[PDB]
RNA sequence: GGGUUUACGACCUCGAUGUUGGAUCAGGACACCCAAAUGGUGCAACCGCUAUUAAAGGUUCGUUUGUUCAACGAUUAAAG
């Protein structure tokens, strides 16, 4: 039938949308796919998302190809934040060191993309740096002793003020 | 949803739910069924508010 | 159906000590930070800031023409914004 | 000229291309330095729909026109020659430049009305029932306006709308 | 009587109509049309940085490496293209793609004029140091409709049969 | 294969504050109480003011004469504000607010009795005057595309021109008026009073040179 | 390639293009090969075998299509255009099969 | 068919053809894009 | 059928009678005569 | 663009161009209500809504009102 891309959680493979109707229209069952995915990713920490490609054949059979997790997840973990920044460039979400970037690149090099592409780690580090720039996470050369926490305190205060301002704007739009 | 059967929740006003079992069955070939219960109140949209106000005025006669 | 709950257990210290998100499998084994005597120099010999400019690149290398093609695509996209089809 | 031939011998189809001899340009043109065929053979503003000996040089055996990138005419001369070939085909010249339909040649129809200098197509023009008054008169177009630059030996302009 | 400024174009007096018709503009018309007149001399086009870079790269490729194989660039899926690229970089052989508009003049100016019938359609330049055609033909045999056009092995132009013979040698 | 041409880069242009078009009032802050005559000379003839660019690079040129009222002003303002990019483009007016009072009379009134009552205000526009002038770090293709609509919806014929297109059309008009072939020109005949043509001509034709007729302007008339 | 992909080539077994790339009349045959060996033509049917025979002294470029109706379309293309060969092959495939 | 004074292609699959002396915007995917120049 | 409103050559809507080549030639001839006149009236 | 309504003008008639509605007979235009051939639809079907072409033929009977109109009753393929 064709190939389907899906970013699925490690062990949280539910038989509902946004993956149920697609596979159902393709013809493949959903419970079989969820079982196979859970048995294939049971060794993975339940919760982290990873892209996978499902090749559905004309005889209603399917094969699964699982790769490395999402770079956004890798960066959020390495920075210690739950959600990225809204206004990229104007605000800073986290702080990741080139060491952490190199480790992320080394763990991610063994995927479909960077396997089909014989490319050294330099370009993968560049891709990770670009992804971090898009997420809004700064990459300092060598700065992590306690100033990471010094910036984390200001970031938490900024997030609190942002939540209060968002609630105030919602209340204003409600009473207007 | 579970399997070949999706379950979609929504918050629809009661004034807009009249005659919905004849439309849902029409678009689902008689296979779709729905259940609804009163949830909460909210400020009505200006169009239906103007509609019910004009209805009240025409009921009490004078404009 | 959300992200991993483990996120910066001890943010002031653990994040500086090493990265915890590199470990993917359920068996918790975090890798050491591998101090600066391990990674090669190309890691630090790359731009970690804003990108370069077309008025700063020299028109005899390939990245100059790559950025010029990017700018040409941008200009074509800006011009084709009035597609009435 | 190249010809495509097909050979069927027991559920085996053979498609072949055969190149035959073609006539070339005459050796002595009057204006060799001209880039265009017509404008170098000095036929510019000289031909018409009657000059079939010139209009039939570049057309397909089924009456179709030939591409400009293959012929070499300048755009205006190409458009003029296209309109002249259309007018000749409508007037009845070039009768052997039509497809041979042995099944359709038997059911004869109404006799062909004689015409010449026909601008539009006979199956697309509607009859002018009002015809207008003297101040607003619905004139009938005759010939093409692309041939308005031809040499006029009498000096009078060609009446393209009458 | 209408005003001096109206909306109905205010049809003029007959004398003014005649004056307008007489004073109408007449454009200058030359004796001979300049379109397919003998054209002006050639406006020599100047070389740019892109074509200079391409010429320099092609010269460096033809000067430095030894095995220069010419293959037909087949339109396959990019995933299979990346797979062949991986299999090529495994044996340390690379593939290049150059525009014909910059490759044909360089080829006919250099000593590789005998490769002209090879560089008309889509092209793939297999470039490698230490020519090892055995593994190359081994990995090209897996794909049936990717035909080896030809190439040169240390200033020796060979066809597909020549490449097969050099591999078996 | 095609060559890679460089792209135009705009850095010297500065987007001012409030780049959108300002709101125009239907009636001036002080209404004209005294009723004025409808001088049609403010439409007749070529425009003398607002004929050149001030700070922008594109504009809406009026190839004819007419009146602009609050409906036209609101149309232009709304269309330009909703179709422009306030981060890279700015627009400004070149015609004043409606100031000329227009009188009207009720239906069923016979002729005479005096002047009517002021109904609305208009802005006189002559041929060759700019209406809206735009600038910024944008090209002309998109601006022309979204300004042709306003130029068409304007009463008089209008075009979306730029500096280059305006200079090009003016130089083309000069070239035509200088390489004209026939020796007889409207200007020459009217200035010399040949054939006694001043009897049918107008005293303003000596300056209009046959290019302006009432409120209309023919740019191909030398 | 698109005209072939929108044709349903599932009813063809083998297509072999035998040519010599060192000639002066193999342009049409090379483009025919590249059009019949495109990715869409590959994915519309995987049972087909597309062979590209490269010789040096054959001097007669040609194409041979054997399809499962027991049919054999043989076209010795020395002067035909690629477009004409494409249209002929497509019309024959849609006529038989 | 809609009889209009100014024809314009409403999608990339509309084709403009001259038939019976008029211009026609024909569309095979969206038949509601059928326009006829009056 | 095609009526001219009002009088033929008076109102806002008149007869659209065009200018002919004969009238153009006559005007050009008169202009040439007047040009020769204003030349002879120069010195 | 047309000249159906009201108005504007006051050009032909004041040694007369008799003024609303109806009865009889209707001529014509199409900007088609029906009947006919089609296109698009958010056209499933029955009903519809628009647009194109076509004017040879039709376009009801009653209560109230002087009424043209208007409301209402029963129909028609329609009650232009
Ligand atoms: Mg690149
Ligand atoms: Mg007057
Ligand atoms: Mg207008
Ligand atoms: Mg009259
Ligand atoms: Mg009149
Ligand atoms: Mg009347
Ligand atoms: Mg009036
Ligand atoms: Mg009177
Ligand atoms: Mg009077
Ligand atoms: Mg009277
Ligand atoms: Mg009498
Ligand atoms: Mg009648
Ligand atoms: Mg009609
Ligand atoms: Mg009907
Ligand atoms: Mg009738
Ligand atoms: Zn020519
Ligand atoms: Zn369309």
């Amino acid at each position: 039938s064709g190939m389907i891309r899906a970013i699925v959680r490690a062990g949280q493979a539910r038989p509902g949308p946004p993956l149920g109707p697609i596979l159902g229209q393709r013809g493949v069952s959903i419970n079989q796919f969820c079982k196979e995915f859970n048995e294939k990713t049971k060794d993975i920490k339940e919760g982290i998302p990873l892209p996978t490609k499902i090749f559905v054949k004309p005889d209603r059979t399917f094969e699964i190809k699982i790769g490395q997790p999402t770079v956004s997840y890798f960066l959020k973990a390495a920075a210690g934040i739950e959600k990225g920044a809204r206004h990229t460039g104007k605000e800073v979400a986290g702080l990741v060191t080139l060491k952490h970037v190199y480790e992320i690149a080394r763990v991610k090099a063994q995927d479909d993309a960077f396997a089909l592409q014989d490319v050294p780690l330099s370009s993968v580090v560049r891709s990770i740096i670009g992804s971090a720039r898009s997420l809004g996470i700064r990459v300092v050369k060598d700065l992590s002793s306690e100033e990471l926490a010094a910036f984390q305190k200001e970031r938490a205060l900024f997030l609190a003020a942002q939540r209060e301002a968002d609630l105030a704007a919602q209340a204003e739009a409600a009473k207007k | 949803g579970v399997e070949d059967y999706f379950t979609l929740y929504a918050d629809v006003p009661l004034n807009d739910m009249f005659g919905y079992s004849t439309e849902l069955r029409s678009c689902t070939e008689g296979k779709g069924e729905y259940t609804m219960e009163y949830s909460r109140y909210q400020p009505c949209l200006p169009s239906t508010q103007e509609d019910v106000i004009n209805k009240y005025l025409e009921a009490t006669g004078q404009l | 159906e959300a992200l991993k709950d483990p996120e910066v257990c001890t943010d002031p210290f653990r994040l500086t000590t090493h990265a915890m998100g590199v470990n993917i499998y359920k068996e918790g084994q975090d890798v050491v930070l591998k101090p600066d005597s391990e990674y090669p120099e190309w890691l630090f010999e790359m731009n970690v800031g804003p990108p370069k400019k077309l008025e700063e690149l020299d028109p005899e290398t390939r990245e100059y023409w790559r950025l010029l093609r990017k700018h040409n695509i941008w200009r074509h996209n800006r011009l084709s914004k009035n597609r009435k089809f | 000229f190249r010809e495509v031939v097909e050979i069927l011998d027991g559920k085996t189809t053979i498609i072949e291309g055969r190149i035959t001899e073609t006539p070339q340009e005459s050796p002595n043109p009057p204006n060799p330095t001209g880039q265009c065929p017509i404008c170098r053979w000095n036929l510019k503003h000289k031909y018409n729909y009657e000059d079939v000996l010139l209009l039939s040089q570049f057309i397909r055996p089924h009456g179709g026109m030939l591409p400009r990138r293959i012929t070499g005419l300048c755009q205006e001369e190409h458009l003029k020659i296209e309109e002249c070939v259309k007018m000749a085909h409508r007037a009845g010249l070039l009768p052997n430049h039509r497809p041979k339909l042995p099944e359709g040649f038997v059911p004869k129809s109404k006799p062909r009305l004689n015409r010449y200098l026909t601008r539009w197509s006979p199956r697309s023009v509607k009859p002018i029932y009002n015809k207008g008054h003297r101040w607003n008169k619905v004139r009938m177009p005759v010939g093409s306006p692309l041939l308005k630059d031809n040499v006029s030996y009498s000096g009078r302009p060609l009446l393209l709308y009458h | 009587g209408s005003k001096a400024v109206t909306r109905h174009r205010r049809v003029m007096h007959f004398e003014r109509q005649k004056l307008m018709a007489v004073t109408e503009y007449i454009p200058p018309k030359p004796t001979i049309n300049p379109r397919c007149l003998p054209p002006p001399p050639t406006p020599p086009q100047e070389e740019t940085g892109l074509v200079r870079l391409l010429r320099r790269e092609i010269a460096a490729v033809f000067r430095d490496n030894r095995m220069i194989a010419v293959c037909q660039h087949v339109a396959l899926s990019a995933e299979d293209k990346l797979l062949l690229r991986h299999q090529l970089r495994k044996h340390k052989i690379l593939m290049k793609i150059f525009p014909n508009q910059v490759l044909k003049p360089f080829l006919e100016e250099s000593k590789y004029q005998n490769l002209l019938p090879l560089f008309v359609g889509h092209n793939l330049l297999l470039v490698s140091e230490e020519p090892k055609v055995k593994e190359m033909v081994r990995i090209l045999k897996g794909i049936p409709f990717l035909p080896l056009l030809g190439g040169c092995i240390d200033d020796t132009i060979l066809s597909r049969q020549g490449f097969i013979n050099y591999s078996k040698l | 294969f095609k060559t890679l041409l460089p792209v135009p880069t705009f850095e010297d242009v500065a987007i001012p504050e409030k780049p959108k078009l300002r709101f125009v009032e239907r009636v001036p802050l002080v209404p004209k109480v005294r009723r004025e005559r409808k001088n049609l000379s403010d439409i007749r003839g070529p425009s003398t003011e607002a004929t050149e660019f001030t700070e922008g690079r594109f504009a809406i040129l009026a190839l004819g004469g007419g009146y602009l009222h609050w409906g036209h002003f609101e149309m232009m303002r709304l269309t330009i504000n909703r179709s422009m990019d306030p981060k890279n483009m700015f627009a400004l007016w070149r015609v004043p607010a409606p100031f000329k009072p227009i009188t009207r009379k009720g239906m069923g009134q016979r002729m005479g009795g005096g002047k009517g009552a002021i109904d609305h205000y208009v802005t006189p526009v002559k041929a060759g005057r700019l209406i809206v002038e735009m600038g910024g770090r944008c090209e002309f293709k998109e601006v022309q595309g979204f300004l042709d609509l306003v130029a068409h919806k304007l009463p008089f014929p209008a075009k979306a021109v730029s500096r280059e297109t305006l200079e090009k059309m003016r130089k083309d008009q000069e070239e035509r008026e200088r390489n004209n072939q026939n020796p007889w020109t409207f200007e020459r005949i009217a200035t010399a009073n040949m054939l006694g043509i001043r009897k049918v001509l107008s005293p303003y034709d000596l300056t209009h040179k046959g290019r302006y007729w009432g409120k209309f302007y023919t740019p191909e008339r030398v | 390639a698109a005209a072939l992909a929108r044709l349903g080539l599932r009813a063809v077994k083998q297509v072999r293009v035998q040519f010599c790339p060192f000639e002066k009349n193999v342009e049409s045959t090379r483009t025919f090969l590249q059009a019949v060996s495109s990715e869409k033509v590959r994915c519309t049917n995987l049972n087909c075998s597309v062979i590209a025979d490269v010789r040096h002294d054959g001097s007669e470029p040609c194409v041979d299509v054997l399809f499962g109706d027991g049919h054999r379309l043989i076209m010795r293309g020395a002067h035909l255009t690629a477009q004409e060969m494409l249209t002929a092959f497509a019309s024959h495939i849609q006529a038989r099969g | 068919f809609k009889t209009k004074g100014v024809l314009k292609k409403r999608c990339r699959d509309c084709y403009l053809v001259k038939r019976r002396g008029r211009w026609f915007i024909y569309c095979k995917t969206n038949p509601k894009h059928k326009q006829r120049q009056m | 059928r095609n009526r001219i409103p009002g009088r033929q050559w008076i109102g806002k809507h008149r007869r659209p009678r065009p200018v002919s080549a004969q009238a153009k030639q006559n005007m050009i001839r008169r202009l040439e005569t007047e040009a020769e006149n204003q030349y002879w009236l120069s010195r």
